[PDB]
């Protein structure tokens, strides 16, 4: 068992104790996917809105 | 976090009147509007329901005026904005379409005039809870296209309803079946939430539980308030946790369509439950209120609702403890599905009270119930003239039969899986 | 009442004791993946131990030691018994032994051998052993024999030796009332003194050595297992171990006794209700 | 002098943040109006402390701290608490409703609302710095805000600093005290967002706090206030050396360094010892030996897992109190002959030790008593792997059936990335099991 790099101080003391030895995506790519994911959303929102749109014109045919 | 709740229709004005006789009780609210309270529990959310004397956030909705005189006639009557109550003349007959199709198209517009109003002045606005029966015209037909309507105008808040579903038990008229199935239709596609009453299972438990030969609709009603309390107890007060609509939903509802939930109570008074009793109550057959037995599918998703002071090491050693002999009866691959929340108030008159909120693959038993109902008149046409008369064509009743043997198709594939 | 689940379906021995535990009115037994058990009887490969003891609420038991492949491993034996100090290289009852390396190690200098048998080094292209040319021989027949010791480590780690042993080489299987009164009468000793004296003290050292390794005492799930010892006993009466089986299988006629000892001292020690082991 | 930037996301983030600039004050003499007696120079400095407070003229010494929640209560709470004066009202960050326990709203949706303001009031800490060297972010792996806005904001940390070091402190779900359904979706989906974003991620098992407090303090319920002041300990000691005057881990890239040998590879277990109860009516204080046996004992690791079981890449012990090398070098001599400690072949098998002298500090009146000499282990298992396996099996039974995807789509998430995600935790248990057996 060997010690290195013994280092004191006032607060105290480090060292190293051996045991035995060895043997980014780009600010528009990020733009991009979060507006595709916006783009979901309102196509999915629009889609509900036509549907509703729909039921609007039945309740006027009855 | 505002919600705006409207009762819609007899049963709807019926028991959403009681709950705000409850719930204003419980808050220190007076039949004036004037607070007196004790503790500051009771007004740190009371803003949820009220506005500030306090008002509740309520629309009161009947295409006949006879209801809606009664609510302001009675215990807490003058609480309510007087301008938020919009009703017309000739009532809708029992008639699903004559409140959404004729009689209730014509008053739908300015009942929105209200829901904006009350929308504009909110900080944050989680979204709109609706008491109303199935089984009526107004409650049922206006009020599911009330539930449209909101949907098209605020498509991004959260849609909750208290469904009260017919039963011959306890029933007004043979076209109940067809009143409610074109209901259901609607709310499996416009809510977020619906927490089936049905009248069959307050019927039951007032009569072989509470021994009341005679139950009166006040009766079943009572039991309705103490739910409604109960599982709007995490809304209304403060709790380690954030409850609103939005999380509820999201937590409870694992596909769209099954978001159909089993409310349960207990107990249904001088010696307190010990909370052995409470969790055992809680979940048996007898304490629910949707008239299905819960041994008979799976829990996708459970939420029991504590009230009072006591152990909680005792309430989760018993939750826990009801989960690993009933795991038969718990879906596996929703880990961890069963949610539990303490409030130290207690409703009025209790020292100890559970609510339980059960989204069960058993409510199939319900819906079939209602489609043989409907399927045994549909088959011969029968009473249709009532609704061809307001411009119905048989195919929408096809529809909506087929709609909801889908409904009932979907809960008995997550119950084998 | 109490829960388990059943993963080895075509285990004999927890097949057997899965039907005790439900004969007694206290033991449900769950589908193979629901985690709200308290006992596992799990699969005898890749045992998700690292899933178990985190369901709030549930003291969970499982019948396999995390780590116990280190005994029950050919490699993994011989490489425990050259290495680890506690058995030395050389203890003196593991024949000699080598492991795909030690080919040069392999003081070559009766030189007969054999698996995972010859005379002369290598073309099966697994451990290498001395064979043992000199056993001993059950007569009348001139017979060969090994011995099969059962041990149960219970979740304290007490180690539990089946008093009923088998001898597989007569109806195959001699026993030992029958092979205690064979060595009275042949050679004048008992079946105690001449040859268990050495497996306690074999099944002892061995599974001390790992204890450190595998011991479940402050862990958040706890740990029994069922071994397999198997022994060669050579004609000076000393005694020798071949392997140690991890999954056993009983003799016929003990199945119903050492079913009824695991309930007793590995599952209802842990879950009470409503000897025939040896403490070593 | 190098600053640092804490970060924190999320009501855990937030709650566990008081819980450590709390404990920071009191450890460095600060009030909880700022002053700081001690300090002689008025109004700045390049003291060890200075990497974590600014200083102000009137010598106000200002967390280098932003703090970030989508909805306001819980945030609101530092606004008006006891150290309210602490903090400039500009890094406490609030908004109107939060992600309803949903990665894509806290990511997608609500994420975008605000990703540029907290971007604004980071940058305006970080122009405040002579040398920053990087962030420490907080957050729960499984709320919303927690798992989606931090892996948004790591997103942006890397393309406005790539050359900083990002280190997390991350709140893994338990059930006991767990608030969603999907907290496993959230989890894995915002580990694969982040993972080549972070440097160093110290994971904290809600379920080990949990049960180190009932086991350790005999309390009975443990509340977010006892796991948060336990925590706030841990991140105590691993934060200590930023500082305090010393030279093990004096600057985050000396935790990748020491801890990190393999970028994915990641995680570093925290063990911690002792933990004892303030009201012990009678209590003997235990040794070097005593208190460093039980950095092997899984009761006291910060997530539950079984280190004999696995490979060791790196250990560090850190040390506050009575503690002297030899003590150490004694304890660990005896320590090797007794337990299972192996290491991967293409690396030393050995420990760095620091050791301050300063004993640790407690809020008065907690329920942590006071003790002599503790020690935090920070060691590189592969067994750490476990909570990753146990994470993924649980999102495995939900998405199988697709339950609750739809919340997520609905916000214009696609089931692709899901299985990306969960894809890539795939490659990370494979990984570890290279490392590992
Ligand atoms: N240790 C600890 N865990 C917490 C604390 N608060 C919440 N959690 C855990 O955090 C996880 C998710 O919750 P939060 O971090 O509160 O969620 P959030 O980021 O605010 O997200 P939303 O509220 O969904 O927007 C759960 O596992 C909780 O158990 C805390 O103060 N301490
Ligand atoms: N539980 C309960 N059910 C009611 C009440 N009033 C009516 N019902 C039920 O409500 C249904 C009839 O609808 P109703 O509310 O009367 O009609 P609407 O005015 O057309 O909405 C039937 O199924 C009745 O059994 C009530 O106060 N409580
Ligand atoms: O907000 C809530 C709420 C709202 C209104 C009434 C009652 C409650 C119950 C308390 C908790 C939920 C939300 C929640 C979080 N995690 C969960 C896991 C399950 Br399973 C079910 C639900 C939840
Ligand atoms: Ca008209
Ligand atoms: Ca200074
Ligand atoms: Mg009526
Ligand atoms: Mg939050």
């Amino acid at each position: 068992m060997e010690v290195i790099e013994l280092n004191k101080c006032t607060s105290g003391q480090s060292f190293e104790v051996i045991l035995k030895p060895p043997s980014d995506p780009s600010l528009e790519e990020i733009q991009k996917k979060l507006e595709a994911a916006e783009e979901r959303r309102k196509y999915q929102e629009a889609e509900l809105l036509k549907h509703l749109a729909e039921k609007r014109e039945h309740e006027r045919e009855v | 976090r505002e919600i705006v709740h409207i009762q819609a229709g007899q049963c709807g004005n019926q028991i959403g009147a009681k709950f705000w006789e409850v719930i204003s009780d419980e808050h220190g609210i007076d039949p004036t509007g004037s607070y007196h309270g004790d503790s500051d529990l009771q007004l740190e959310r009371i803003n949820v329901y009220y506005n500030e004397k306090y008002v509740p956030r309520a629309i009161l909705v009947d295409l006949e005026p006879g209801t809606m005189d009664s609510v302001r006639s009675g215990p807490f009557g003058q609480i309510f904005r007087p301008d938020n109550f919009v009703f017309g003349q000739s009532g809708a007959g029992n008639n699903w379409a004559k409140g959404h199709y004729t009689e209730g198209a014509e008053l739908v517009d300015s009942v929105l005039d209200v829901v904006r109003k009350e929308s504009e002045s909110c900080d944050c606005l989680q979204g709109f809870q609706l008491t109303h029966s199935l089984g009526g015209g107004t409650g049922s037909g206006m009020g599911t296209l009330l539930i449209s309507k909101i949907r098209e105008e605020y498509p991004d808040r959260i849609m909750n309803t208290f469904s009260v579903m017919p039963s011959p038990k306890v029933s007004d008229t043979v076209v109940e079946p067809y009143n409610a199935t074109l209901s259901v239709h609607q709310l499996v596609e416009n809510t977020d939430e619906t927490y089936c009453i049905d009248n069959e299972a307050l019927y039951d438990i007032c009569f072989r539980t509470l021994k009341l030969t005679t139950p009166t609709y006040g009766d079943l009603n009572h039991l309705v308030s103490a739910t409604m309390s109960g599982v709007t107890t995490c809304l209304r007060f403060p709790g380690q946790l954030n409850a609103d609509l939005r999380k509820l939903a999201v937590n409870m509802v694992p596909f769209p369509r099954l978001h159909f939930f089993m409310p349960g109570f207990a107990p249904l008074q001088y010696r307190a439950l010990t909370v052995p009793e409470l969790t055992q109550q809680m979940f048996d057959s007898k304490n629910m209120m949707a008239a299905c037995d819960p041994r008979h599918g799976r829990y996708l998703t459970v939420a029991a609702i504590f009230r009072g002071r006591m152990s909680m090491k005792e309430v989760d050693e018993q939750m826990l403890n009801v989960q690993n002999k009933n795991s038969s009866y718990f879906v596996e691959w929703i880990p961890n599905n069963v949610k539990t929340a303490v409030c130290d108030i207690p409703p009025r008159g209790l020292k100890m009270s559970a609510t339980f909120i059960g989204n069960s693959t058993a409510i199939q038993e319900l819906f079939k119930r209602i489609s043989e109902q409907f399927t045994a008149m549909f088959r011969r046409k029968a009473f249709l003239h009532w609704y061809t008369g307001e411009g119905m064509d048989e195919m929408e009743f096809t529809e909506a039969e087929s709609n909801m043997n889908d409904l009932v198709s979907e809960y008995q594939q997550y119950q084998d899986a | 009442m109490y829960t388990f689940v059943v993963r080895d379906e075509n285990s004999s021995v927890y097949a057997e004791v899965s039907r005790l535990l439900l004969a007694t009115g206290q033991w449900k037994r769950l589908r193979k993946d629901n985690p709200r058990f308290n006992l596992m009887l799990g699969e005898r490969n890749r045992l998700p131990f690292g899933r178990l003891g985190h369901e709030p609420g549930l003291v969970q038991l499982v019948n396999y030691y995390r780590g116990a492949d280190k005994l029950c491993r050919k490699a993994s034996l011989v490489k425990l018994i050259k290495t680890s100090p506690e058995l030395s290289e050389s203890c003196t009852w593991f024949p000699e032994s080598y492991v795909y390396d030690e080919r040069e190690v392999f003081a070559y200098n009766g030189n007969v051998w054999i698996k995972s048998i010859s005379s002369e080094a290598l073309d099966f292209i697994h451990v290498i052993q001395k064979y043992l040319e000199k056993p001993l021989l059950l007569e009348p027949g001139h017979r060969k024999f090994d011995i099969r010791s059962w041990v149960l480590v219970d979740h304290l780690y007490n180690i539990y030796l089946y008093r009923e042993g088998v001898l597989r080489t007569e109806e195959n299987e001699m026993f030992f009332e029958e092979f205690n009164q064979y060595l009275m009468d042949a050679l004048n000793t008992t079946l105690e003194n001449s040859i268990l004296l050495q497996i306690k003290h074999i099944i002892r050292s061995c599974l001390m050595c790992i204890e450190p390794a595998i011991s479940t005492k402050h862990l958040h799930y706890q740990s029994f297992q069922l071994f397999g010892f198997d022994f060669m006993v050579d004609e000076e009466l000393k005694v020798w171990l071949i392997e140690v089986n991890g999954a056993p299988a009983c003799a016929q006629k003990l199945y119903a006794e050492l079913c009824q000892g695991i309930v007793d001292v590995a599952i209802s020690s842990v879950f009470p209700l409503a000897s025939i082991f040896i403490k070593l | 002098m190098r600053e640092c930037i804490s970060i924190h996301v999320g009501q855990a983030g937030v709650q566990i943040g008081n819980a450590c600039w709390e404990l920071y004050c009191l450890e460095h003499g600060i009030q909880p109006d700022g002053q700081m007696p001690s300090d002689k120079t008025i109004g700045g400095g390049d003291d060890s402390f200075n990497t974590f407070f600014s200083e102000t003229g009137a010598g106000k010494h200002v967390p280098r701290a932003v703090f970030v929640d989508l909805e306001p209560t819980v945030i609101d709470e530092v606004r008006t608490g006891t150290y309210r004066q602490l903090f400039h009202p500009e890094q406490l960050i609030t908004g109107k409703e939060d992600a309803a326990n949903n990665y894509a709203r806290g990511h997608y949706t609500i994420g975008k609302e605000i990703i540029d303001l907290v971007l604004d009031r980071i940058r305006k800490l970080a122009d405040q710095c002579t040398g920053l060297q990087g962030f420490l972010v907080f957050h729960s792996f499984g709320g919303g805000t927690g798992s989606g806005f931090t892996s948004l904001l790591m997103e942006r940390l890397s393309v406005d600093y790539g050359k900083k070091s990002k280190l997390e402190f991350s709140i893994y779900p338990a059930p006991q005290v767990s608030t969603a359904v999907v907290e496993p979706y959230n989890s894995i989906l915002t580990t694969h967002t982040t993972l080549e974003h972070s440097d160093c991620a110290f994971m904290v098992d809600n379920e080990a706090i949990y049960d180190i407090c009932r086991r350790n303090l005999d309390i009975e319920r443990p509340t977010y206030t006892n796991l948060n002041r336990l925590i706030s300990q841990i991140v105590s000691s691993i934060t200590a050396s930023l500082r305090f005057d010393g030279a093990l881990n004096v600057d985050l890239t000396e935790f990748q360094t020491n801890l990190v040998p393999y970028p994915r590879i990641h995680f570093p277990l925290a063990t911690y010892a002792p933990v004892i109860s303030a009201e012990k009516a009678y209590h003997e204080q235990l040794s070097v030996a005593e208190i460093t046996n039980a950095c092997f004992e899984p009761a006291n690791q910060m997530v539950k897992c079984d280190p004999r079981h696995g490979k060791y890449m790196a250990c560090c012990l850190l040390y506050r109190g009575d503690v002297v090398p030899k003590d150490v070098n004694a304890a660990i001599a005896t320590i090797k002959t007794k337990r299972s400690i192996q290491f991967v072949d293409w690396c030393p098998t050995g420990f760095k030790v620091g050791i301050n002298y300063q004993p640790p500090t407690v809020v008065p009146g907690g329920d942590l008593a006071k003790v002599q000499r503790a020690v935090c282990m920070l060691s590189n298992t592969t067994a750490i792997a476990e909570a990753w396996a146990r994470l993924d099996h649980k999102f495995d039974l939900m998405y199988a059936k697709r339950a609750f995807v739809h919340w997520y789509v609905g916000e214009g998430m696609e089931e692709g990335e899901f299985s990306e995600a969960r894809e890539d935790m795939a490659a990370l248990e494979k990984d570890y099991e290279e490392v590992g057996v």
